[PDB]
RNA sequence: GCUUGAGUCUCGUAGAGGGGGGUAGAAUUCCAGGUGUAGCGGUGAAAUGCGUAGAGAUCUGGAGGAAUACCGGUGGCGAAGGCGGCCCCCUGGACGAAGACUGACGCUCAGGUGCGAAAGCGUGGGGAGCAAACAGGAUUAGAUACCCUGGUAGUCCACGCCGUAAACGAUGUCGACUUGGAGGUUGUGCCCUUGAGGCGUGGCUUCCGGAGCUAACGCGUUAAGUCGACCGCCUGGGGAGUA
């Protein structure tokens, strides 16, 4: 039911990890947009987001590294 | 992918102004010169079947441009062939 | 995945296992993929989960209760 | 001419020569006619999980905007240079200077 | 026996048996003890009651070590997977920490066919 | 390319030619050539000791340069050359002093591209390099054993070996067989597989074209007598024994590999 | 001649569309070494199988092939088959805004051509896991099946061949009209973004349903309704989609 830039409008970005990780649980998994309530458009946005920051190592793939 | 600059090109050249951008010999010779890039991209890799069918739509849409104008003004269809080099 | 309770714990707590999944993939994908029946089961999951909220907006019966 | 996006880790032990390798490569773009827009260097940060080795490496953003027979070849110094680990590059966007 | 500070518990719950193995920090084991050695063979190897026991025979021969905390690896879906760390707690040990260990493949190898 | 040849007559239905149009037609490199006597498994006591050899074309030996001791002077590859006595193309570069060599032809390379070896050349093929000087990984060929033995390894058209590790002193590489070897980092090695990869897919077609190539008839021991072969005999195609070599020794399975001096360097024998 | 058909340009939007090349993580397997001990594995149960030559378990290091958990959603794209980790290059198709231009250049299409799941075939590689064939162990009166332990072809790559599917919303393609509601996805216009918005206009798509149709089931503005153009197909069942 929350909402995300789809009224705060900004491009999603794969540096700022801050916003990222409200986005990822405590496994590293991404978090669907049934549960945040992001808005399509974005939630594929932010996978891609995850998947790069996962591979600059600024985001890990799980916590069994 | 025939960018804006090419196009900007073909319009002057062989339509009557910069606004005549959508007569036959301008949308003929736009197909050709598209046709002839993508000849270099379909020379390599053998197996681009799906932009291949895009590449035979414009084909056949040439020939259905080519021979409305032969059928409407030959002088004007004959003088495009000679230009753009086609036509065996 | 990892759960700590730090001091007063005496007792599992381990609910953030199932959190995620903790049995959900793995008996998954221990066996029967089917390349097909991950498209069959998910076509009829949907279509009796909007039958179940079909009805949640059809049930204004009196019903006598 | 496209933008690009170059971001690329260097080996910790290098990490005394990270300002060496920033004239050697944008100089390589600037003498192609390409323009820099950022120098971001983000230090030497905690990496998620060990890179082939142990982990703590270096971070650079480059965020350029160069033609393409550079940028290949900007790409292949980074293969066979073992204090480069990992790099990347990205779409066009129309490359920005901000988001530090 | 060296009389080893802390330690590692790991559990392998597989679908038929449990295997409980301390070992120390460095992963090297110090003992083990299956439901399968305890006794309980066929159905009976792969219930949480013989994990649970399987934790009580693992309980001794260490301990010599003298082990006074340790970790607990969780590692398959297992009949017990609660038991056995449950009797790990009673058994005179520290529960410091629990994490899963669980070799989750990111749809990797392709699984058999099997059980029909 | 590969070309299927018409079956206008026997012997030549059969027949795949691997023609390279690339190929210099003309006469080769005069200086770079000298003859090549046909011994025929002949040797200093006149025996023959490797059977299935004689006749064939006449063939020249050509000088080539398997050292690639020109460090620091970049070569310009004049044209490619067809080698009768080797298996694969040999490439004719003309050095930037007038010094005209022979090397082994790379997989990719024309007529006009520009190498260098030594040192300080860069990662591209036909450059040779040493082995702590090549990324690990890379494919290479033309591989030495010893610091300036001349490269043994990788020396047949289409084949090579990959860098698999680089510890010390010693690189381990994964030879063509499928053998890890290691070998001293001071060797050279040339970066790239070998050109004429489609040398394997040549089928000779008829009889002479093997006879042509200095290859002899094989006889098989059951045709032979008991006086001449450890099989011989046979009353109707008899066999009745386990298959061994013209001298004893057993064939189909059995590791000769005796030497004692060279097997701390091998790490996995071949599968 | 003209513009509502069709088409072209200008500015943008979304997408697993296609091809080529690299790269990341998890996991499986194998090899070597360390710790460590009698079972491991499997089943309704058991055995084949593995293990005191020291297995299973755990850790470290290395080598390989395949596929991309989460995102992920009757979500999206493609004519269809089909396509999903990320990145570089080439490139096709679709949609929206308001303009400009050609001026019926349109629709369908026998023959013909091209694409075309998986299995299979030819040549050269590769082969981790899975797995026809096959072996052994189980069940059974019998089991050359379902079960278990293994395991070849194949599954993977490069180029060709094959042109076959329940290739199916079982509904050919194009065009016009005819109550509606509830959603998803993707543009765009206006008003206050005055506050997770309000009012419209387009493309795709899901469900329920009015009239109408149908033998009924059911379709129902993406119709199986109301009309036009063209192609293909059927004339009881078996024989037989066989010779």
């Amino acid at each position: 039911f929350c909402r995300f830039t789809a009224e705060g409008v900004q491009e999603i970005d794969y540096k700022d990890i801050a916003t990222l990780k409200n986005y990822i649980t405590e496994s590293g998994k991404i978090v669907p947009s049934r549960i945040t309530g992001t808005r399509a458009k974005y939630q594929r946005q932010l996978a891609r987001a995850i998947k790069r920051a996962r591979y600059l190592s600024l985001l890990p793939y799980t916590d069994r590294h | 992918s025939l960018s804006t600059e090419a196009t900007a090109k073909i319009v002057s050249e062989f339509g009557r102004d910069a606004n005549d951008t959508g007569s036959t010999e301008v949308q003929v010779a736009l197909l050709t010169a598209q046709i002839n890039h993508l000849q270099g991209h379909f020379a390599e890799h053998k197996k681009d079947h799906h932009s291949r069918r895009g590449l035979l739509r414009m084909v056949s849409q040439r020939r259905k441009l080519l021979d409305y104008l032969k059928r409407k003004d030959v002088a004007r269809y004959t003088q495009l062939i000679e230009r753009l080099g086609l036509r065996r | 995945i990892k759960v700590r309770e730090n001091e007063p714990f005496d007792v599992a707590l381990r609910r953030f296992k199932r959190s995620c999944e903790k049995a959900g993939v793995l008996a998954e994908v221990r066996r029967r993929e089917f390349y097909e029946k991950p498209t069959t089961e998910r076509k009829r999951a949907k279509a009796s989960a909007v039958k179940r909220h079909a009805k949640k907006l059809a049930r204004e019966n009196a019903r006598r209760t | 001419m496209r933008h690009y996006e170059i971001v690329f880790m260097v080996h910790p032990d290098q990490s005394e020569q990270v300002p060496g390798m920033i004239e050697r490569y944008t100089a390589a773009i600037t003498g192609a006619e390409g323009k820099i827009h950022r120098l971001e260097d983000w230090g030497r940060r905690q990496l998620a999980y060990p890179i082939n080795k142990l982990h703590k490496a270096h971070y650079v953003l480059m965020n350029v905007e160069a033609p393409q027979e550079v940028i290949d070849e900007l790409e292949t110094t980074f293969r066979f240079n073992d204090a480069v680990i990992r790099s990347m590059v990205m779409r066009t966007k129309h490359a920005v200077t901000e988001a530090s | 026996r060296k009389q080893v500070s802390d330690g590692v518990a790991h559990i392998h719950a597989s679908f038929n048996n449990t295997i409980v193995t301390i070992t120390d920090r460095q992963g090297n084991a110090l003992g083990w003890a299956t439901a399968g050695g305890s006794g309980f063979r066929g159905s009976r190897k792969s219930t949480p009651f013989a994990a649970q026991v399987a934790a009580e025979r693992c309980a001794d021969a260490v301990k010599e070590y003298g082990i006074k905390n340790l970790e607990v690896m969780v590692k398959g879906p297992g009949p017990g997977r609660e038991s056995t760390i449950r009797a790990l707690n009673a058994a005179g040990f520290r529960i410091t920490n629990i994490t899963d260990v669980t070799p989750i493949p990111h749809n990797g190898c392709r699984p058999p066919k099997k059980r029909r | 390319a590969v070309v299927k040849c018409k079956p206008t007559s026997p012997g030549r239905r059969h027949v795949v030619k691997v023609v390279n149009p690339e190929l210099h037609k003309g006469k080769p490199f005069a200086p770079l050539l000298e003859k090549n006597s046909k011994s025929g498994g002949r040797n200093n006591n006149g025996r023959i000791t490797t059977r299935h050899i004689g006749g064939g074309h006449k063939q020249a030996y050509r000088i080539v340069d398997f050292k690639r001791n020109k460090d620091g002077i970049p070569a310009v590859v004049e044209r490619l050359e067809y080698d009768p006595n080797r298996s694969a193309n040999i490439a004719l570069v003309l050095y930037k002093d007038g010094e005209r060599r022979y090397i082994l032809a790379p997989k990719g390379l024309k007529a006009g591209d520009q190498i260098q070896s030594g040192v300080d050349a860069a990662i591209k093929p036909g450059n040779t390099l040493p082995m702590r000087n090549i990324p690990v990984g890379s494919t290479v060929h033309n591989v030495e054993m010893k610091p300036g033995k001349g490269g043994q390894l990788a020396r047949s058209a289409g084949t090579y070996v990959q860098i698999v590790a680089r510890d010390g002193a010693y690189v381990t590489l994964r030879l063509r067989s499928g053998e890890m070897r290691k070998v001293e980092a001071d060797c050279r090695a040339t970066l790239g597989e070998v050109g004429n990869a489609e040398h394997m897919l040549r089928v000779l077609g008829k009889a002479g074209a093997a006879r042509w190539r200095g290859v002899r008839p094989t006889v098989r021991g059951t045709a032979m007598n008991p006086v001449d072969h450890p099989h011989g005999g046979g009353e109707g195609r008899n066999f009745g024994k386990h298959p061994v070599t013209p001298w004893g020794v057993q064939t189909k399975g059995k590791k000769t590999r005796s030497n004692k001096r060279t097997d701390k360097f091998i790490v996995r024998r071949r599968s």
